[PDB]
């Protein structure tokens, strides 16, 4: 299994595909998340409760 | 020795990946979200109580109409509820008692479920004659079915205790693609919103990103210290959240290829069974093994709410596509709808 | 208080009870009386392939029983033309060339013995053993089998199961009454031994032994031994249910009538021999053969009764001196000196002597001198009155010859040697067996009691020796039932069922709950409900691999236990009623009472099996196991 030469080679070729992707700064990734949340918070019933009127469970 | 050569080459490649990631860590999510306003507290209270299952509940799924949901129980049945009325629409005796997961398809035409039988079974809801039968038995896995999600009415994706995930062609029952790479039982999967990628969480404490169509693993996230039991995409396909026996949920960014946040507290010790984001992503809800569901603020990490009306484990939960509601299902035979 | 079959649901538990035990084979079921009865009702009526074979089995069976040679030529022709020739003429003979060639050749040689078609018997069996047998098991007829077996395996008898009548016999340890088993009507003797009177005279082995001896010789349906159908007890009494003989014993009748002629003695000796054969064939010696242990039935035929002093020689053979005094052989009386069949043959001699000439040949002139009768039997043969014919003379000296290896019966062919004596030259031995000979004596139609002797105790250490006395002889019970209530109970129960199926295509509830899933076993049990009250409620249960569900009549199940919850499963007593005690995780307890011993046995077994597997399974499934 790990005695397998084919398995060791498969593994190495995988870590290759994973080592060679494009990355972005976290600073960046964090902003786009924050952005999304703002863009859609007025659309999100759990974030800001809407009155009995529209909510089906009352 | 060439076997020895490949062992180092994989060791140095993990280092290459470790350094490449640190090189992107120029800032934290917690820094970047420091001045945006809190959420307040989330007044969430039981609305409906879905009464029926005669034993522990293991799993549930909302239909896309944000109204129906399927649930799966130790009692050997699926139950399809209309949550507005609490009326059972269908009750389904399974052929194996050892069911463990279930899924409502997006069209509302089919559900799937499975478990210790190592099979994903597709049930059809309205046939020509108009009654509920097994339309397929997707066999091929060599270990329990842990989770399953439809892409549409003819393809479905499953995860298993055999450490693989798989893609199926329902019309022919063929196992068209096979996703290997995990080294422990796979527990949970989540589909991206485009359905071209999905993520898996496993008992090897690693989660993985997969490409549906090309059949390979694009990315591996780690850092949990224990079984990942649950996984869910952030509503924009660019990150996901995981829950684990380590008593923490985490947020991993896809494009930064790494962990952004831990959600945890010193006085929470039980493991997590289930995770879901609210519609906008701000709220991360987690079902816990101390009988509660927690609402976290995804962006800040502060604990923001509690859902507490179950006398046993919250095994599963779910938010509707319309953001209006949360199901929690429990080892105490009950589902509850909250808002 | 008549027999009541369980409902057919009983099939779920019984088919598994039997299967665990290896009993669902053609061999085991076909050789049971009610088993054969049901399997053939199935073949003849509910399957056109098997009908021929069974009809053929039966014609051959009837053929074996024909008495005359005249009758067998006529019949063998009929059978061959009907079940063999005609079948070949239309290419549907599934039998050996060997089997046809056996018969063909005998018939044209006009040869017709009762075992003529024996080789078809094996081959008809092989033709039924396979597909027909499996299709039988599919049928409602095997359901009916399970229903009748549930009753068999659930028999527990008490004096109340019998309507006891008047005294017909008595000895040291108790009395025999005649009686009627209410169940079925069947008439029987009931022997009743007082346990206290036993303890005192200190013969528990002796009571125990009679039961064990009865149980060795009681199959076979032998007309010349008084056999056992059941045995049970109470705190106070042992009970044997034996063949009813209400014509008294020979001792009485001998003293009544006087001594017997030779032709009249010829009759008693025949019938007695056949019983001896039977016992000897089952490796049993009687040892106490004497006129008083020969009972006459209502017409005059006799039987050997009372196996108290009998003994098994299938392994160790007896050495010790046992029996009455002028009937004990030499090898008997020599302690240390072993023996077997030998002594009966001797006794027979003394016994037959005594019927002709009024006293044991070794009881000289009214003497009541044990050690005299002993010592003369040891080393002196007897001038047999000049009046005995040569043939009787020959017989008696054959039987009484002191040396075991020059004595009749004990020269390696047994009863056969005795049947060949000139004394029985005139007898046809199948007509003796069939009781077709006229008995000399027809018993004519209709303060011995026990003073309360001893204030003795009956301990837990006493009642432990009789732990294994209770028993039922299956072949007896089935035979009893076959010929009394079997048909009327079967049709009554057919109606009871066919009506309830009609009432369910009305009242809604049909589509069967157990079917289609992974249900392991279902059936009725009762639980306590009301905790503060504790009365039993009967429900229908369903065992799945990870839970136990039940429901009342009408609505589907609304309660259960999980195999996960269950920690242990053990027997317990409630109201002197054996129940199952389930201990549950909370410290809680759950009590189950089943309706018959097989059900208790199987529910205990499958529950234990289910929960052990469920727990070993669940602790390798992260989403199912308990976490710390
Ligand atoms: C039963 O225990 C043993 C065991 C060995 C020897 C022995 O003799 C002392 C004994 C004691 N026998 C008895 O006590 C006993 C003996 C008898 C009668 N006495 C006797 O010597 N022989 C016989 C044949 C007796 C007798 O009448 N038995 C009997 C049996 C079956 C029957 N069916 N229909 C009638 C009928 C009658 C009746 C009842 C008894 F309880």
């Amino acid at each position: 299994n790990t005695a397998s030469i084919a398995q060791a080679r498969k593994l190495v070729e995988q870590l290759k595909m994973e080592a060679n992707i494009d990355r972005i700064k976290v600073s960046k990734a964090a902003a786009d998340l924050m952005a999304y949340c703002e863009a859609h918070a007025k659309e999100d019933p759990l974030l800001t409760p809407v009155p009995a009127s529209e909510n089906p469970f009352r | 020795s060439e076997l020895d050569q490949l062992r180092q080459e994989a060791e140095q490649l993990k280092n290459q990946i470790r350094d490449a990631r640190k090189a992107c860590a120029d800032a934290t999510l917690s820094q970047i979200t420091n001045n945006i306003d809190p959420v307040g507290r989330i007044q969430m209270r039981t609305r409906r109580t879905l009464r029926g299952h005669l034993a522990k509940i293991y799993a549930m799924h909302w239909g896309t109409d944000s109204r129906l949901l399927v649930s799966a129980s130790q009692d050997g049945k699926l139950i399809i509820w209309d949550s507005y009325t609490t009326n059972k629409v269908h009750a389904i005796p399974l052929r194996s008692s050892w069911v463990m997961t279930c899924a409502y398809a997006p069209s509302g035409n089919y559900v799937a479920c499975g478990g210790l039988d190592n099979i994903c079974s597709i049930y059809n809801l309205k046939t020509r004659e108009g009654n509920v039968r097994v339309s397929r038995e997707l066999a091929g896995h060599t270990g329990y079915l842990s989770c399953c999600r439809f892409l549409d009415d003819n393809q479905i994706v499953t995860s298993s205790g055999d450490t693989t995930c798989a893609l199926w062609d329902i019309e022919t029952g063929q196992q068209t693609t096979t996703f290997t790479g995990h080294t422990g039982d796979v527990m949970s999967l989540s589909l991206a919103p485009d359905t071209r990628l999905f993520v898996s969480g496993a008992c090897d404490a690693s989660a993985k990103l997969w490409d549906v169509r090309e059949g390979m693993c694009r990315q591996t996230f780690t850092g949990h210290e224990s079984d990942i039991n649950a996984i869910c995409f952030f509503p924009n396909g660019n990150a996901f959240a995981t829950g684990s026996d380590d008593a923490t949920c985490r947020l991993f960014d896809l494009r930064a290829d790494q962990e952004l946040m831990t959600y945890s507290h010193d006085n929470i010790i039980c493991g997590i069974t289930s995770v879901s984001f609210s519609k906008s992503g701000r709220l991360l809800l987690a079902g816990y093994d101390d009988f509660n569901c927690n609402v976290w603020d995804a962006l800040k990490a502060d604990r923001a709410g509690v859902l507490a009306g179950h006398d046993n484990r919250v095994s599963c939960l779910g938010v509707t596509d319309d953001g209006m509601a949360v199901a929690t299902g429990s080892w105490d035979s009950f589902l509850k709808i909250w808002n | 208080k008549k027999i009541l079959l369980p409902e057919p649901s009983i099939r779920s538990v019984m088919q598994k009870y039997l299967e665990d035990r290896g009993e669902v084979t053609f061999e085991k079921i076909f050789s049971q009386k009610l088993g054969y009865l049901l399997f053939r009702d199935f073949c003849l009526k509910h399957l056109e392939e098997a009908k021929p074979l069974v009809e053929f089995y039966e014609e051959i069976k009837k053929y074996e029983k024909l008495e005359t040679e005249e009758e067998r030529l006529v019949c063998s022709r009929e059978i061959f033309d009907t079940y063999i020739m005609k079948e070949l003429l239309a290419c549907s003979h599934p039998f050996s060339k060997s089997a046809i060639e056996h018969v063909q050749g005998h018939l044209v040689k006009k040869q017709v013995p009762p075992d003529l078609f024996q080789p078809y018997i094996e081959e008809i069996c092989q033709n039924l053993r396979g597909d027909v047998f499996q299709k039988f098991i599919e049928s409602d007829k095997f359901t009916r089998f399970c229903q009748w077996k549930n009753v068999e395996l659930n028999i527990h008898l008490t004096m109340n199961d019998f309507s006891v009548h008047r005294i017909i016999g008595r000895g040291g340890f108790g009395e025999v009454y005649g009686c009627r088993k209410a169940d079925t009507g069947k008439m029987y003797a009931m022997k009743c031994l007082d346990k206290k009177r036993i303890k005192m005279k200190q013969g528990e082995t002796l009571a125990l032994n009679e039961r064990i001896m009865l149980s060795l010789v009681s199959t076979g349906d032998c007309p010349f031994i008084v056999c056992m159908s059941y045995a049970f007890h109470t705190p106070d009494k042992l009970s044997f249910i034996l063949d009813l003989m209400n014509g008294g014993d020979l001792h009485y009748h001998l003293s009544q009538h006087g001594v017997f002629s030779e032709a009249d003695m010829r009759f008693y000796a025949a019938e007695i021999i056949l019983g001896l054969e039977h016992m000897h064939n089952r490796f049993v010696v009687y040892r106490d053969l004497k006129p008083a242990n020969i009972l006459l039935d209502e017409h005059g035929h006799v039987r050997i009764s009372d196996l108290g002093l009998a003994c098994d020689f299938s392994k160790k053979k007896p050495h010790a001196s046992v029996g009455t005094h002028g009937y004990m052989a030499p090898e008997v009386l020599q302690k240390g000196v072993a023996y077997d069949s030998s002594a009966d043959w001797f006794s027979l001699g003394c016994m037959l002597f005594k019927l002709l000439r009024g006293h044991s040949p070794f009881r000289q002139h009214k003497t009541k001198d044990k050690h005299e009768i002993d010592r003369m039997t040891l080393t002196m043969a007897v001038e047999l009155p000049d009046s005995f014919s040569p043939e009787l003379r020959s017989l008696l000296e054959g039987l009484l010859q002191r040396d075991v290896n020059r004595r009749l019966g004990c020269l390696g062919r047994g009863a056969q040697e005795v049947k060949e004596s000139p004394f029985f030259r005139s007898l046809d031995w199948q007509m003796v067996f069939l009781q077709k000979y006229p008995p000399p004596l027809i018993p004519p139609r209709g303060s011995f009691d026990e003073e309360d002797t001893k204030g003795i105790k009956l301990l837990d250490s006493d009642q432990e020796l009789y732990r294994n006395f209770p028993l039922t002889i299956s072949e007896r019970w089935q035979q009893e039932v076959a010929e009394t209530v079997f048909d009327t109970i079967n049709a009554e129960t057919d109606r009871l069922e066919a009506r309830k199926k009609t009432k369910n295509k009305q009242l809604g509830h049909e589509e069967d709950y157990a079917l289609g899933k992974d249900c392991i076993m279902h059936g009725y049990m009762s639980k306590m409900g009301n905790p503060f009250l504790t009365q039993w409620q009967r429900r229908y249960f369903y065992l799945f691999p990870n839970r136990l569900e039940w429901r009342g009549e009408g609505e589907a199940p609304q309660s259960l236990l999980t195999m996960e919850e269950i920690q242990s499963v053990e027997e317990t007593q409630i109201k002197e009623r054996k129940c199952l005690l389930l201990k549950i995780r909370g410290g809680k307890q759950f009590v189950l009472q089943c309706d018959s011993d097989p059900e208790l046995v199987q529910w205990k077994k499958e529950l234990r099996d289910a929960y052990r597997e469920a727990q070993q399974l669940v602790q390798r499934v992260p989403k199912m196991k308990n976490k710390p």
